[PDB]
């Protein structure tokens, strides 16, 4: 298969350098050039910089001279992006991809996203967010839990172990002025299971290395 | 496969984008790493094909639509250049007088071309003869 | 300077429906335009090229067409996959532009929110801090507006949202909301209230507690 590969996702502190990398296989990497392109949270994509890796030839958008580096390694097949110093702005998603003759970006990378913030990875309280008479219609209950200042992203819930995925909702998160992340997971239910059936959140936070399960109980209210 | 860094200038020429090239007037100029090829040699006419120095791009003559069209196009280095070029590669190099012409193999009668403006791009069909200027 | 403009921000269509989306560039420029699709989660990938064409593994649904300054996408009967945001894309010498994109919308009837709210969780309580969640299940149009009031004062700067993607069973939103508050600011007032205003309601719907009434 032809490919591009970037490396995996970066949380870095502002002031940081940073070097991500994009590795081409399947066709020659210096034959074709190679751009990335930036996609800021909810943005759309622009181009950044373009580098032929046989010649590393390499030219800039004027929005983007001087402020990053573009760079290849033709022993490695490998492109690179980089920073001296990054800002939270520099908080992106950012693809390589190879532009063709005629005239496209044929092949994308699978995208590195890095955030930029000056906070330390800590896991997330996880609070119930109870069933009750303001949250019941029509012989349904709507049930939670809030998922609160954690970092950085992602956090993924799950109900019951799997064993629930009907009604669920899942939010994105919001970025608080903390700089920690909150966001809410919940389930609708037959108001008739409050009494028969336990619900549970199951709560995973891979970079802090936390799983919390949390009991969801009914509120008399 | 014999090959020579060389210029191409009009009666100058530049990577304007990433495929392609204009024609204007003055020094970043392209240079083209010329190699004869196999095919059909004749009174002043030599089968070259023309790549960029230090770039593995080669032109190359299509069809885009139903109308034969000049390209940069993209090679192995490690299979380029070969002796046997694909007929696309092959430019039919004619010399008259003291003026070259550059003739697709794949489709005689249309030749390498520089419009008469400047900063316009080389087209495959209005200048069809060129000066070639040979460097270290 | 050569810039792209998309046009609609949002194509709200049915499944089934013909598509149609619009990229003007600012000066006449050759027909080699690409239009990408990016998937939700996704990496963009290649739809056209030179304004026409189709890339090699893309269906037959796809089109474009255009020239000069106008450019087509054309999706002649959208599939679920479908639904995603598309971008044209150019370059005039050594500077490459993308239009802004079109977010391509899966649009059906209007469906007014159910709304709920949830009280501060005793657990949290002891940490010192209160977050009310306002809940908003299942509606559309996406348009919706959440309006926090503390004993009627209404609220402003203490509050998050966030509104989930369209909903794979019913092409609905939900919508989520939070006040955040100090334990010592919560015990002070009575009334939490959640406002919402949205096109299927035929009044606004206020969901509301009392610091005492949920244990």
């Amino acid at each position: 298969e032809v490919q591009l590969v970037e490396s995996g996702a970066e949380v870095k502190k502002p002031g940081e350098s940073l070097k991500i990398s994009c590795k081409g296989s399947g066709y020659t990497f210096t034959s074709y050039w190679i751009g990335w392109v930036r996609q800021m949270p909810g943005k759309g994509l622009e181009w950044m910089g373009i580098i032929y890796p046989g010649d590393s030839d390499t030219r800039y958008s004027p929005s983007f001279q001087g402020q990053v580096t573009i760079s290849a390694d033709k022993s490695i097949s490998t492109a690179y992006l980089q920073w001296s110093s990054l800002k939270a702005s520099d908080t992106a998603m950012y693809y390589c991809a190879r532009f063709v003759s005629l005239d496209a970006f044929d092949i994308w990378g699978q995208g590195t996203m890095v955030t930029v913030s000056s906070a330390s990875t800590k896991g997330p309280s996880v609070f119930p967010l109870a069933p009750s008479s303001k949250s019941t219609s029509g012989g349904t209950a709507a049930l939670g839990c809030l998922v609160k200042d954690y970092f950085p992203e992602p956090v993924t819930v799950s109900w019951n172990s799997g064993a629930l995925t009907s009604g669920v909702h899942t939010f994105p998160a919001v970025l608080q002025s903390s700089g920690l992340y909150s966001l809410s997971s919940v389930v609708t239910v037959p108001s008739s299971s409050l009494g028969t059936q336990t619900y549970i959140c199951n709560v995973n936070h891979k970079p802090s290395n936390t799983k919390v399960d949390k009991r969801v109980e009914p509120k008399s209210c | 496969v014999r090959s020579l860094n060389c210029t191409l200038r009009d009666s100058s020429l530049v990577m304007s984008g990433p495929y392609e090239l204009k024609a204007l007037h003055l020094e970043q100029q392209v240079v083209f790493s010329m190699s004869f090829v196999q095919g059909e040699e004749s009174n002043d006419k030599i089968p070259v094909a023309l790549g960029l120095k230090e770039k593995n791009l080669y032109l190359s003559c299509v069809l885009k639509d139903d109308k034969p069209t000049l390209q940069l196009e993209s090679v192995d280095p490690k299979n380029y250049p070969k002796k046997k070029m694909e007929k696309r590669f092959v430019f039919n190099k004619i010399e008259i007088n003291n003026k070259l012409e550059f003739e697709s193999a794949q489709f005689p009668n249309w030749y390498i071309s520089t419009s008469q403006a400047e900063n316009m791009p080389v087209f495959l069909g209005d200048i069809t003869d060129f000066t070639m200027q040979f460097v270290s | 300077e050569i810039v792209l403009t998309q046009s609609p921000a949002t194509l709200s269509l049915s499944p089934g429906e013909r598509a149609t989306l619009s990229c003007r560039a600012s000066q006449s420029v050759s027909s080699y335009l690409a239009w990408y699709q990016q998937k939700p989660g996704q990496a963009p990938r290649l739809l056209i090229y030179d304004a026409s064409n189709r890339a090699t593994g893309i269906p037959a649904r796809f089109s474009g067409s255009g020239s000069g300054t106008d450019f087509t996408l054309t999706i002649s009967s959208l599939e679920p996959e479908d639904f995603a945001v598309y971008y044209c894309q150019q370059r005039s010498n050594w500077l490459w532009t993308f239009g802004q994109g079109t977010k391509v919308e899966i649009k059906r009837s209007v469906a007014a929110p159910s709304v709920f709210i949830f009280p501060p969780s005793d657990e949290q309580l002891k940490s010192g801090t209160a977050s009310v969640v306002c809940l908003l299940n299942n509606f559309y149009p996406r348009e919706a507006k959440v309006q926090w009031k503390v004993d009627n004062a209404l609220q402003s700067g203490n509050s998050q949202e966030s509104v989930t993607e369209q909903d794979s069973k019913d092409s609905t939103y939900s919508l989520s909301s939070t006040l955040t508050l100090s334990k010592a600011d919560y015990e002070k007032h009575k009334v939490y209230a959640c406002e919402v205003t949205h096109q299927g309601l035929s009044s606004p719907v206020t969901k509301s507690f009392n610091r005492g009434e949920c244990e």
